[PDB]
RNA sequence: GGGCGUGUGGCGUAGUCGAGCGCGCUCCCUUAGCAUGGGAGAGGUCUCCGGUUCGAUUCCGGACUCGUCCGCCA
RNA sequence: UCAUCUAGACAGCCGGACGGUGGCCAUGGAAGUCGGAAUCCGCUAAGGAGUGUGUAACAACUCACCGGCCGAAUGAACUAG
């Protein structure tokens, strides 16, 4: 399932929501069909957490998380970073990032495996995703989109990127992620997919407006059958 | 009496407000199951204007189809075309006076 | 509160899926509860949980479930709740539900029949007629979570007993051909989903999905009931004449392949059986759809279709002992198929594949489909060339490599020719020398344990160390 | 702002007036946007229609890429250079004025921001929030 | 659809009424004067716009 | 702002309650030049829409509409 | 100014409200009720060649007329303080 959800009426559930493999972390803020998707879709097998990351509402632009590790910016309260530490599993690892571009889900796409970040990132911060995340890290543009955390949605099976992206770029993304990839929409023709959409192993979860073309791609990208 | 019964039918889908397109959709079926009633309507209705048009043997051999409103009763409808015959009949005598002046 | 009279229904008299006097089918226009019934049901919260449902959005569709849902986990409160209308007005929204494009819809829909067969028991057999075969259905879908949760739920309802779940297929299995019979053979892609919110692509993958659901149903049930074919051969026969279960063997477009292979598993049962030779129409479509889809494989699609070809190839080789190689014979160029299906299938090896390359030939020889010299020699040289450049490339390449030399070696076996064992020898050498790390991997060299006798072996190592 | 609005939004100090000119933040090829109007802004006589951070507002592209320029569009402030209070009480500043291009539902016409936004802003508009690259 | 018996209940009190022309007051339905002063117990009296 | 009139082919323009001509050009023929003429061509929703009429430019109403004219103070 | 009125008036209930005759023209039909004319008898206590609803035309319902209960004034149109 590519699941139809709403953040009050916002079809971005990439923004308001941050999903992997072991857990999810959705805004305090929400409406009851949006927890209840990822209520019913998730199950009680993933702890589902509702947090505020820097006093704020987006979450998933504000975070970058793999099933190992979770990056919280600097500017993320003692209280905030307490009650992830009490709600997630004790198999992750938070740790506060000190760096300027700040944003981390923008900054950063990154899966189980292998990662890709802004060109301009701090060494220090490169260094602090390879540890905590245990993750390969590739400093690329996405077809000179250097917000690669917006502009694609990654998952271990496959990935989705920008429509407007150069065949060349995809297949180099490709082998350098050892993944396939597809340009396609998410929310009847937006082209920021990674806000778009949240996706892992077994769920994706996108806008009410994503057409049926688009939610056959993304199924057919990310395998979810 | 056969169009009373095609009339109720249609009517029934209508009460049951389900969708206009839907209905049709219907229709089409049960010609390809052969339901009688299915066969006599053809596939596309005014439903908007509430007009239905029902194929009608010549002989019980060629079927034409005929409009009938679902609100009028068959007799009804029947009088009406009766009624256009008769308009017509009027205007013919007014034109037939007025053709020998014209021409002049 | 609900108004109007099925009348159209009366004039047709077809009970479709449905025994109990009310027509279920899977189809958006017919099937649909009658008002009268659903102005006979027992509760007002029922009425609206069925309106709900009947509305077109999902997210009202989800929540009456879960409100039915609800109702039926108090059973003690809600026993006079239920009642047959109830049941004839579920049976009849069930099936459309099933084949809802939203999976909660059909995980939902599949739980709450299987609660009220568990709470009722023995109150539902008049119903369980209609209410089995699809629930089974939804067992045998495509989707492992709809599959997975269905049958162990439904595998709860039954106390656990393996006996009653086999039962049940022998039991209902009229009525399960019936459903297939309907989805393969009434249905169309536009009867299935509404055209006005759906695409030409869309509704498509939707009729496919549905169809590949009722060829695993059908597999099943051929694997359950030993004497299906004998007792039911009329209608399998309209079920295998039609082309729709064989237009899902198409490879050029579609997401998965998980479909075709369905067909292709089916086609093999049949074989097995015996059904398709004692048919030969059916056989012989079957047949020549399986050779065009040779032709579908192309180079931009390798990689997605790569899993399935070494079943492709394996299906080939059992049809072709039938009749001597009959079924090259019924398509013209069908070699011409081949040649290019080898072409394009070498350059993309996947595990299986020369396993299958070789049982194939093993079929053919006898017969002489391909020039042992001519033209099958080539295909193999360029095969290990290949598999040389871009070997370590993989993971599966230890594995890859040591199947095509278990294989070749096979092939070689049967030649007495010196050009073949030329070649065999040039090619290990090469092989080995240009290699990667083929001793380093222990496995990889354990698995090609050896190409030539020992003590020559040890001659060559000897040269290295003699060499400048 | 109004329509596209997620939320509620605490009251900001106003720094840009109308006839404010302010920097074009993002990639669209506008080089400064022109602030004609305040979307739900009061009537006060004499009262120039104020915007802060996080406003949408419509304004023209007085320097930029002719094809942008001699029209009327919506614009949403990210940066605002006035010093306001949050509710922790820390009074803060960017060192410029800036905005962005939007339609009337708010999605942006560009696709990269570049500098910083403000999280009142962030919070306020997804895509705003989707091309930022720092949120502060 | 409610029933027509309550159909018929509700409309007596909601569209079984008169109204009158000069002040659009609602009237009963065999009233030959309108009930209110502005308008001077006028005579001047339609019955209600029913539908269908 | 208001009043009043107006509207025909691709362009111009004639019209009784019974859409024509010219021009652009469609073709063909023509000629010692300082190059023309001839013969057949197409083309209208009569601004539009209703009513009337027997049918309406032609009769009438509405709308469009372009052109006109007249309009503040110390 | 017209009418009705203890020989039973006007409101309210209840019952009948009929035959010649589907009166004559005209219509594919129109039988009281699309129209054009005439508009008469019988039985009556009383019932129109019809007041509406009403159907293709019927059928059906209701009327204005007469009757039981009521027992005494009432209805229409108009004028002006
Ligand atoms: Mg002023
Ligand atoms: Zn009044």
């Amino acid at each position: 399932m590519a699941t139809r959800t709403q953040f009050e009426n916002s079809n971005e559930i990439g923004v308001f929501s941050k999903l992997t493999n072991t857990y999810c972390l959705v805004a305090v803020g929400g409406s009851e069909n949006f927890y209840s998707a990822f209520e019913a879709e998730l199950g009680d097998a993933i702890p589902i957490v509702h947090t505020t990351i820097a006093g704020t509402r987006i979450i998933g632009r504000m975070t970058a998380g793999n099933r190992r590790g979770l990056l919280v910016p600097t500017q993320t309260t003692d209280q905030e970073l307490q009650h992830l530490r009490n709600s997630l599993p004790d198999s992750v690892k938070i740790q506060r990032v000190e760096e300027r571009l700040s944003a981390l889900g923008n900054v950063i796409c990154c899966n189980d495996y292998v990662a890709l970040v802004h060109p301009d990132i701090d060494r220090e911060t490169e260094e602090l995703i390879s540890d905590v995340l245990g993750v390969e890290v590739f400093r690329q543009t996405i077809s000179g989109n250097i917000l690669v955390g917006s502009y694609c949605s990654l998952s271990n099976q496959g990935g989705l990127v920008h429509p407007q992206t150069s065949v060349q770029d995809q297949e180099e993304l490709s082998s350098l992620l050892q993944v396939p990839l597809v340009a396609g929409t998410v929310n009847r023709g937006s082209s920021v997919v990674g806000a778009g959409m949240v996706v892992n192993d077994y769920l994706a979860v996108t806008g009410l407006d994503t057409t049926a073309p688009e939610l056959s791609v993304i199924e057919s990208i990310f395998r979810l059958q | 009496p056969l169009i009373e019964e095609v009339k109720l039918a249609v009517q029934g889908l209508i009460d049951q407000q389900m969708d206009w397109n839907t209905i049709e959709k219907l229709i089409k079926s049960e010609q390809k199951k052969g339901n009688r009633i299915a066969q006599l309507l053809n596939l596309p209705l005014n439903l908007k204007q509430n007009k239905i048009s029902v194929k009608l043997d010549l002989s019980s051999n060629e079927k034409i189809n005929v409009t009938i409103d679902l609100g009028l009763s068959a007799y009804a409808n029947a009088t009406e075309y009766f009624n256009i015959k008769k308009t017509s009949a009027q205007k013919q005598k007014k034109v037939e006076k007025n053709v020998g002046k014209a021409m002049k | 509160s609900f108004g109007g009279i099925n009348t159209f229904q009366q004039y047709n008299t077809d009970l479709g899926l449905g025994h109990n006097g009310v027509r279920i089918s899977l189809n958006y226009f017919d099937g649909l509860p009658d008002p009268s019934l659903l102005n006979s049901l027992y509760s007002n919260e029922l009425k609206l949980i069925f309106k709900s449902l009947l509305k077109r959005d999902e997210t009202t569709k989800e929540k009456a479930l879960m409100d039915l849902s609800n109702l039926i986990s108090d059973f003690n409160q809600n026993e006079y709740f239920f009642n047959d209308i109830f049941l004839l007005c579920w049976s009849q929204i069930y099936a459309k539900l099933i084949i809802s494009d939203y999976k909660v819809i059909r995980l939902q829909s599949h739980q709450i029949t299987i609660m009220l067969v568990k709470s009722l028991r023995k109150k539902i057999s008049k119903f369980l007629k209609d209410f089995i075969p699809l629930i089974l259905l939804g067992t045998c879908e495509l989707d492992y979570s709809v599959s997975k949760p269905s049958l162990n739920e439904l595998t709860e309802c039954f106390n656990k007993d393996p006996a009653k779940i086999n039962a049940l297929w022998a039991v209902f299995q009229e009525q399960l051909l019936n459903l297939v019979k309907e989805i393969v053979v009434n249905e169309n892609e536009d009867t299935i989903s509404d055209e006005r919110y759906s695409s030409k692509e869309e509704s498509e993958f939707r009729y496919h999905r549905v169809i590949a659901s009722a060829v695993l149903l059908l597999i099943k049930l051929f694997v359950h009931n030993k004497d299906v074919s004998e007792r039911n051969s009329s209608s399998l026969k309209v079920i295998l004449s039609d082309e729709s279960i064989w237009k899902l063997l198409n490879l050029k477009n579609g997401q998965n392949t998980n479909a075709y292979e369905t067909v292709l598993r089916l086609i093999d049962v049949l074989y097995t059986r015996g059904y398709m030779p004692s048919h030969k129409n059916i056989m012989k479509l079957a047949v020549k759809k399986l050779l065009k889809s040779l032709t579908h494989i192309t180079s931009k699609n390798i990689l997605k279709v790569c899993p399935v070809l070494p079943s492709i190839l394996n299906l080939l080789a059992t049809l072709d002992d039938y009749e001597d190689g009959t079924i090259w014979s019924y398509d013209k160029s069908s070699k011409e198929k081949v040649l290019k299906f080898l072409s394009v299938s070498r350059t993309s090896p996947s595990p299986g594949f020369f396993n299958a390359v070789f049982a194939l030939y093993s079929s053919t020889k006898r017969h002489s489909f391909l020039d042992y010299y001519l033209e099958w020699l080539p295909f193999w040289q360029k095969s290990v060339q290949r598999l040389n450049e871009k070997g370590f490339s993989a993971r599966n390449s230890a594995e890859v490599l040591n199947e095509f030399w278990t294989n070749f070696l096979k092939f070689a076996e049967d030649s007495s020719e010196e050009r073949v064992k030329k070649m065999v020898e040039s090619e290990i050498f090469n092989s080995l020398s240009c290699g990667k790390s083929l001793s380093e991997y222990t496995k990889l060299n354990q698995t090609l344990s050896g190409v030539f006798p020992p003590d020559k072996w040890e001659r060559e190592i000897e040269d290295y160390f003699t060499s400048d | 702002s109004g329509n596209g609005a997620q939320g509620t939004k605490f009251r900001i100090s106003l720094g840009l007036p109308v006839g404010a000119i302010m920097n074009c933040a993002d990639n669209s090829g506008a080089r400064n946007l022109y602030i004609i109007a305040v979307k739900g802004s009061g009537s006060r006589l004499n009262r120039l229609p104020a915007a802060s951070l996080g406003d949408m507002v419509m304004a023209t592209v007085k320097k930029g890429k002719p094809e942008l320029r001699k029209k009327v569009m919506p614009a949403i402030v990210v940066r605002q250079a006035k010093s306001w209070r949050r509710r922790d009480g820390v009074f803060l500043y960017f060192e410029d004025n800036a905005g962005v291009i939007a339609n009337p539902k708010g999605e942006m016409k560009g696709s990269a921001i570049t500098g910083p936004v403000g999280k009142e802003c962030a919070d306020l508009w997804p895509r705003v929030a989707s091309n930022s690259g720092v949120v502060v | 659809i409610i029933e027509p018996s309550l159909k018929a209940l509700a409309s007596k009190y909601n569209c079984d009424k008169s109204v009158c022309r000069k002040c659009y007051a609602r009237l009963p339905p065999r009233a030959t004067n309108c009930r209110k002063r502005k308008c001077g117990h006028t005579n001047q009296l339609r019955p209600k716009k029913k539908l269908k």
